[PDB]
């Protein structure tokens, strides 16, 4: 019953975030001093904003914890009721909280929310914050209000830098002592594309699938189109090949490929591919295109052929 | 009050053009099972006047007594919408299309109630009763499938009468069991013959080439041509042929857009160009009449060697505005490439 | 060729309304013993098991074994047909998609007929475990109703605890705490309003109170409930149904995270 | 008799073929206590569904198939309800029967809204050594990237 | 009476009316031997009956007595709602009878339960479809009728056997057109009927519907070919020819003319292409102006089938078949 | 000038919710045998009858021919402030636009004057012809309403046959079928409790079971209900309201065929 390494290695305290230095730091002033305003973290999945605030929360208020925060999440109903009542007599109660330390509300996935559930956040918010200060976790704030995000202190983490990343990585694979190759981490870098806990799951995973960590088990493991052929295939796509480029194309698709998958790495590859900015531009242009294609409706193969051209033609 | 609407027609003898149709129309009318009617054409060609007189030709008296209901809907998120309704004791006549995304909910809702509702004296008028759906064409794909389920449903209580225009973006399987009725614009020589009518009964003595100018102007329209005959009735009243015509605002205000798109090439006149073009926007004008506005006041100005590149390009910026959501991205994209391929044809 | 009859007739409409929410379809397994059923919800949280003994039944007689697909929303609707002294006389064929009721006035004066139509159902009998268990209580039907009734205000879950005590109904929620002990009472001039605890070992176990609340409509069938908890085993809720049966429950516990602070 | 698709769904780990990496991988999963939550993806009619149900008759025995694991689909309606109904209320307690995880068997998966998957995402974090979950999806984009950081 | 329009009154009623089916009356005369079939999809032109074709099939299986208790029969188009779909059939399957029959006959123990019009159905709607077609496999069969193959997904034809339904192909509709003018006492010359025949790409009950239309119109007067080209949505012959003479050589003027004069009649575009394509692809113009021209015609219709304004358009279209016809 | 006053009040609020879900506004007619109220429903398929005679009353006095159409939700919302042993002043003047209600207790300790406006309805009065009616069965108005209340769950409508083995109603719908039978009771220890069955022919009549659900909230008033059914003809329901008045319902049976 031993427990996965996504909670297992959950940092504990404010200095073990490796997400948005800058911000962690003024978190950690914050978390030293007591007087936390309301904050709410933005970005992309994995950043760590759920640890963050967590631990913000842990720091502050200590063995208070069990009363003077509430987690409200995506799982619990968020009704109309829910913000009139659950959230609103939270924000009234007494603590016993010393002189700096304040009561915190998580609310997890806050974009996830309907509007009135925020028209009855924002008063409250407003009024408590004497006693409870909100910290909400999101990941794209355009589905919050931008009232919300204007009381609130907006704190955008970024997606990681592979290179903190690999700093996590080493500390928990030389907690484990589990083998490795390089490439085979790289390659689990790239299958993480700044989601840290997919890099920790995937990591995880492939080790209880098998042994070594290379780049076959983790790209078994986890099945997208690899980066070798595709690359090749764009490749093939600069100098004006559509055969050649064909061949690869046949290979993903007789290997059972779904069309969403096969423009999706495709665009991936595409971003970080050198060669020329305008024609880079144009690719991204024809592949977008391509894409709308597929969330259309049309997945045939003969859209990845008319892909192919297009992109043979934009390089004369 | 304005002539344009003082002097419709009322019976189907009385109308000026298309005679063969109002002929039809009365024939196909005057027996019994009258069917589910689409009528289509341009705009202005008088379809309504078509639309109307059927209705007068249908019942009796009391045809014209319209009053204004409003009715709310409720969408499956909880938002009352109310609805407008143009309405007589003997028919309706509703917008659906005002209704932008919730086109479904008041095209199931609003026909389920007035099929609901039971004709009080049923035997003394007529076996059915007819609903217009004025704005028909702008409505969305399962709108319209919910339409022709309730074309279906209430076949022998209620038949429809859909009146629009371009039927392309219209759903096949609804013109199928609808009777197609085309409207034509009216020629130059109608409209000249109604406006001479309209100026012989109010004691007026228009001359001929007048007539004939206000039908070149009015690009076969004939409530745009009685009301110019109004406004040059209004600006002076001995007519003479060379006689300034008031062209609407918009129009004049094209042509300064496209002369000042012929004037230079350069992006600060495509700034001044895109300021324009906001104002023309902003007026809740149309913006597929905008770009026909600007291909019909472009082609008086350029060589006969680049209609037709500047003809495809103005077809292709209209249909991906069509395709997208923001009008001024793809305008002002139109006006960028003329600007890129007229200095390309003066630069070589 | 099933017709048995049943003289008090409104101990199965209380046996349909402890069914009456919980459950929506079941099926009755028919045997020369007598009616069985057993189901689970559609949350597969909670087993109901319903035994009907033959000697119960006023003349009971049936050639071959009946599995019987049942709507309980259907004859909930046919039960309240019947009234609270009606005599029930239930009839189906062996091939039948057709159920016969007959309620019958004590006094021979109206006859009813009722007819339900059958649904098929794919039949997993869950061969439940003969478990000795750690604690045994049984206590009034009205008091443990009582009890899920008060402790499903405070909070969604209640916390039971059996040691030397007795027995403690515990409940946290936003409003607050609340918790609520019974004893061991020595002398009661009736049988069935005492609390009575036979135990092995002190258990404590936390269960769901939407269960419960559900569980507890079964209150005018018995006066008496034994509540058999033990660590790994379910909350087993016994009513014994007169003389002619008895109407078993089995919840599984929920989890309980353990905590530092 | 029974349309030949019905009647020859491969009952045993034995009868299936092609797909003896999946075979192998799970049930060194299960024989060691190792699985972890599945997502099944792939496109139609390759057996997804038939291999994860005779794991799991493969697991219990039929007299205690009703307790372990909850079968649910896009055939009932989906959405932010039936997560907060069913689906947690399996997941939440322990089992009727002995001991073990369970299991919830969630075919086409691809075909709930992302708050739903939030909803679920989070569910699947909050019990995890008494649930293991099993979602069979036909696209893999259909579902938020978070939940594809969670189960295998 | 009610006035009965003459497509479902004049549909075949019995198996053997099918007019040449044979096949299709074979394979459930198979079938009732064998007591199985897996689920049905009848695709066809519409007017072929492929609805009263199953009724009567179903008539046969079950009997008059069965009929109205074991064959439900709805309308897709009439029940596009996903409520519905996953409400109705769920508890159509759910309340079941006994297959044995009071006649002493054998019958099959599943459901029969047909849904016409299943091509105008969405993606979703035709995914909620096939999901109640898996969970009820064992007690209901399922069968569908429609008019195009791919408006039906994938995974909706791969779990069905596909049955093509031919109509009156030729040679046929126009005696039996006559036996209805006849019938009616209308009078309609030959040329009118072989219009009739032409207007309708194998379609019986656009026929049919025209028919009743102009004899609406006329009312007893002699159906002529302006009323009919009027009804049918046919651009008459003369404008085409002046589209094809203005754009053959001269001026833009002259097109904006004719397009201008095209729009302002009231026609569609999409006839425009349509009429347009049939009178490129059947002349004497060259390799490339015909490849030319009718790869226009189809980029136009895919614009006009995504609501694009039709003016500019046909000022396009009419521009690229001047600058194929000038050269 | 009419007052009227009635020592048992409970009654007319039983008329009340008798009949405040069938109809929502009814005009009483009184003249000096008393008060008629010829009703008739908003979806045109029932008839209401209600009648209350001049002796039962404590005192009655009334000038000329009245017609008052008065709302009866917004008056049984008045008559709920009425106790059930309150002795009732109803006063209208013979232009009156106002009716008057004075609740008095019967100890006099508390005398209550409430203000009803009214309105203007026209008024169509139907002839019930006199007309033999075949059948005539009399039975309990509680099992009544348990007949109504236990078959409306079942189906939409019950088709009730009537012949020499008695009455019987019989529903169907989708969760099955409902037939309950009753005989002619020969032996009772009170009349109320007896079933009575006149016979002249043998009938079979389909009804819908909404309007018999809202007819069935008379069944405090009367101890027996009277079921009188005859062939072509509307259903005739019966409740005795004491010696006071009666209450008759008449249902068009249905005739829909598939
Ligand atoms: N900056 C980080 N440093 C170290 N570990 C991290 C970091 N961010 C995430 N992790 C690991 O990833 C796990 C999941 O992190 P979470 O904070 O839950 O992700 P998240 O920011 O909430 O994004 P969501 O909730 O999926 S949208 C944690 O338990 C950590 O083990
Ligand atoms: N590898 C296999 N070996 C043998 N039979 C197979 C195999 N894969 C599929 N089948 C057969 O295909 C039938 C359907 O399998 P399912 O598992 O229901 O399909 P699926 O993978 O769930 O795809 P869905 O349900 O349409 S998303 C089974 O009953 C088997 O008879
Ligand atoms: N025979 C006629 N006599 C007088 N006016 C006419 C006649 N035919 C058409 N009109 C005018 O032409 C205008 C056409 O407007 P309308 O019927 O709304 O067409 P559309 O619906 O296409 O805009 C009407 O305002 C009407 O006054
Ligand atoms: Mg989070
Ligand atoms: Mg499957």
């Amino acid at each position: 019953y031993e427990l996965p390494w996504v909670e297992k290695y959950r940092p504990v305290k404010l200095n073990e975030i490796v997400g948005n230095e800058d911000t962690v730091s003024r978190l950690e002033v914050f978390a030293r001093e007591g007087n936390v305003p309301n904050i709410i973290i933005a970005g992309p999945p994995g950043t760590g904003k759920t640890t963050s605030i967590l631990c913000l929360a842990r720091a502050l208020l200590g063995p208070a914890l069990k009363d003077a925060m509430l987690e409200l999440n995506a799982s619990n109903d968020r009704g109309i009721d829910v913000v009139r009542n659950k959230i609103k007599m939270f924000a009234q109660q007494k603590v016993t909280l010393p002189k700096g330390r304040h009561k915190i509300i998580i609310l997890d996935e806050a974009d996830s929310m309907t509007d009135g559930a925020q028209q009855a956040l924002r008063r409250t918010m407003e009024i408590y914050s004497k006693t409870t200060r909100f910290a909400l976790a999101c990941n794209a704030s355009d589905k919050i209000i931008e009232p919300i995000q204007s009381r609130c202190a907006v704190l955008r983490y970024t997606k990681l830098t592979d290179a903190q990343i690999l700093t996590r990585l080493m500390n928990v694979i030389e907690k484990e002592r589990v083998p490795y190759t390089d490439d085979g981490l790289e390659a689990i870098i790239f299958t993480a594309q700044g989601d840290m806990r997919q890099a920790l799951n995937n990591l995880q995973s492939t080790f209880s699938g098998f042994g070594f960590i290379n780049s076959e088990n983790v790209f078994k493991v986890c099945d997208e189109p690899h980066p070798l052929l595709v690359k090749e295939m764009i490749q093939h796509c600069v100098n004006a090949n559509i055969d050649e480029a064909y061949k690869i194309l046949a290979h993903l698709w007789h290997l059972g490929y779904s069309p969403e998958d096969i423009i999706g790495n495709i665009f991936r590859v595409c971003k970080t591919f050198q060669m020329a900015e305008y024609l880079k531009l144009e690719f991204i242009k024809e592949i977008g295109y391509t894409h709308m294609k597929i969330a259309e409706g049309v997945n045939s193969l003969l859209q990845m052929a008319g892909l192919l051209a297009r992109l043979c033609q934009k390089t004369m | 009050s304005l002539w344009v609407d003082k002097y419709r027609p009322c019976s189907l003898g009385r109308l000026d053009y298309h005679k063969e149709q109002a002929a039809q129309l009365r024939n196909l009318v005057q027996c019994g099972d009258f069917p589910h009617l689409l009528v289509y054409g341009p705009s202005g060609a008088g379809k309504k006047t078509r639309i109307m007189c059927i209705l007068r030709e249908l019942y009796g008296v009391g045809v014209e007594k319209l009053r204004i209901e409003h009715q709310t809907i409720t969408t499956p998120s909880k938002k009352k919408i109310e609805i407008s309704t143009i309405a007589s004791n003997y028919h309706l006549e509703v917008n659906p299309s005002d209704a932008g995304n919730s086109d479904r909910v008041v095209i199931q809702e609003m026909l389920k109630t007035v099929a609901q509702s039971q004709q009080l004296e049923t035997n003394s008028q007529r076996d059915f009763k007819v609903v217009l759906l004025t704005e028909v064409d702008k409505l969305t794909k399962d709108a319209q499938h919910a339409l022709r389920r309730t074309m279906e449903k209430y076949m022998s209580t209620c038949r429809l009468i859909l009146c629009c225009n371009s039927t392309s973006k219209v759903i096949p399987p609804i013109r199928s069991r609808c009777l197609a009725v085309r409207v034509p614009a009216p020629s130059i020589e109608d409209i000249c013959h109604v406006l001479s009518t309209v100026c012989k009964k109010e004691g007026l003595n228009l001359p001929s080439q007048l007539a004939h100018r206000l039908a070149e102007k009015s690009c076969r329209n004939l409530r745009k041509a009685l009301l110019m005959c109004e406004a040059c009735r209004v600006q002076q009243y001995p007519f003479t042929a060379d006689q300034e015509i008031p062209e609407t605002d918009w129009e004049v205000y094209l042509r300064e857009t496209a002369n000042a798109i012929v004037s230079q090439q350069t992006p600060q006149r495509l700034l001044e160009v895109r300021g324009r073009l906001y104002e023309l926007l902003t007026h809740c004008i149309p913006p597929e009449i905008i770009m026909k506005g600007l291909l019909s006041e472009l082609l008086h100005n350029c060589d006969g060697q680049l209609k037709g590149e500047v003809a495809q390009m103005a077809a292709y910026y209209e249909h991906r505005l069509q395709l997208g959501s923001k009008a001024i991205y793809h305008l002002e994209a139109f006006v960028a490439k003329f600007m890129a391929l007229y200095k390309k044809f003066m630069e070589d | 060729m099933f017709e048995a009859r049943l003289v008090q007739g409104s101990i199965l409409k209380k046996v349909l309304e402890a069914l009456k929410d919980l459950i929506n379809e079941a099926c009755w397994d028919i045997s020369s013993s007598g009616v069985n059923l057993q189901s689970m919800d559609s949350s597969h949280v909670s087993l109901v098991q319903l035994t009907l003994r033959s000697e119960g039944f006023d003349t009971y007689r049936c050639d071959r074994n009946l599995a019987m697909g049942v709507n309980l929303t259907s004859m909930s609707k046919i039960l309240k047909c019947a009234g609270n002294e009606d005599i029930i006389t239930l009839r189906a064929e062996d091939n039948a998609d057709t159920l016969a009721l007959v309620f019958e006035a004590p006094n021979q004066e109206k006859v009813s007929d009722y007819e339900m139509k059958l649904m098929d159902l794919d039949v997993e009998q869950l061969g439940i475990p003969e478990q000795e268990y750690s604690c045994v209580v049984k206590m009034p039907s009205g008091e443990f109703a009582r009890i899920c009734r008060d402790l499903s205000h405070i909070g969604d879950a209640v916390v039971i605890s059996c040691a030397k005590d007795g027995v403690k109904f515990s409940a946290s929620g936003e409003l607050g705490n609340g918790n609520i002990k019974l004893s061991q009472t020595s002398n009661v001039d009736k049988e069935e309003e005492a609390v009575t605890i036979e135990m092995n070992e002190p258990v404590q176990l936390t269960f769901a109170l939407r269960y419960l609340n559900f569980f507890t409509k079964a209150t005018p069938l018995s006066s008496t409930v034994t509540l058999s908890m033990s660590a790994d085993v379910p909350l087993v809720v016994e009513y014994k149904i007169a003389d002619m049966g008895h109407l078993k429950y089995y919840l599984a516990p929920k989890i309980e995270d353990e905590e530092g602070s | 008799n029974l349309p030949w698709v019905e009647k020859y769904r491969p009952q045993t780990l034995n009868d299936l073929i092609s797909h003896q990496d999946i075979l192998s991988t799970i049930q060194k999963f299960i024989n060691e206590d190792r699985l972890p939550h599945l997502l099944l993806y792939g496109p139609p009619g390759t057996g997804k569904t038939s291999t994860i149900l005779a794991c799991a008759k493969q697991l219990y025995k039929d007299k205690e198939f009703g307790s372990m694991v909850l079968e649910l689909n896009a055939s009932d309606d989906r959405g932010i309800d039936i997560i907060r109904g069913p689906i947690l209320s399996f997941a939440s307690t322990r089992t009727i029967f002995k001991k073990g995880f369970k299991l919830v068997i969630l075919d086409e998966a691809d075909a709930m809204t992302q708050d739903a998957q939030n909803a679920l995402r989070r569910v699947i974090e909050k019990f995890t050594e008494n649930t293991r979950f099993c979602l069979i999806c036909n696209y893999l984009s259909k579902i938020i990237p978070a939940l594809q950081s969670r189960c295998t | 009476a009610k006035p009965v329009p003459w497509v479902e009154k004049y549909r075949p009623k019995c198996v053997d009316e099918v007019a040449f089916q044979e096949e299709v009356v074979a394979v459930l005369k198979k079938s009732l031997e064998g007591a199985d079939l897996p689920n049905l999809l009848f695709y066809g032109p519409p007017g072929t009956g492929k609805t009263s074709t199953i009724l009567a099939a179903a008539r046969e299986l079950f009997g008059p007595e069965l009929f109205r208790l074991r064959v439900l029969e709805l309308n897709a188009s009439d029940e596009r709602g996903i409520q519905v779909v996953r409400e109705k059939v769920k508890n159509f399957a759910q309340l079941t009878v006994s297959g044995s029959r009071s006649d002493g006959k054998p019958c099959p123990p599943f459901k029969i339960v047909i849904l016409d019009e299943a091509d105008s159905m969405t993606s979703a709607a035709q995914a909620a479809l096939r999901r109640t077609m898996e969970k009820e496999s064992k007690t209901t069969r399922f069968c569908l009728i429609c008019n195009y193959v791919s408006r039906i997904i994938e995974p909706l034809t791969s779990r069905c056997s596909k049955f093509r339904f031919k109509p009156l192909s030729d040679k046929i509709q126009q005696q039996r057109l006559l036996d209805i003018a006849k019938k009616e006492n209308v009078k309609i010359s030959d040329e009118g009927i072989a219009y009739l025949v032409k207007v309708s790409e194998g379609d019986l009950r656009k026929a049919i519907t025209f028919l009743q239309s102009a004899t609406r119109l006329t009312g007893g007067k002699e159906i002529t070919e302006k009323v009919i080209t009027d009804i049918a949505g046919v651009i008459p012959a003369e404008k085409i020819d002046g589209v094809f003479a203005a754009c053959q050589s001269g001026s833009f003027d002259k097109l904006e003319a004719v397009v201008k004069d095209l729009i302002d009649e009231g026609h569609a575009a999409t006839q425009l292409v349509n009429q347009l394509h049939d009178v490129v692809v059947e002349n004497n113009l060259s390799d490339k102006q015909k490849s030319i021209i009718t790869e226009k015609l189809a980029e136009v219709d895919k614009c006009l089938a995504d609501g694009a304004d039709e003016h500019l358009q046909l000022i396009s279209l009419c521009a690229t078949v001047m600058q194929q016809l000038s050269q």
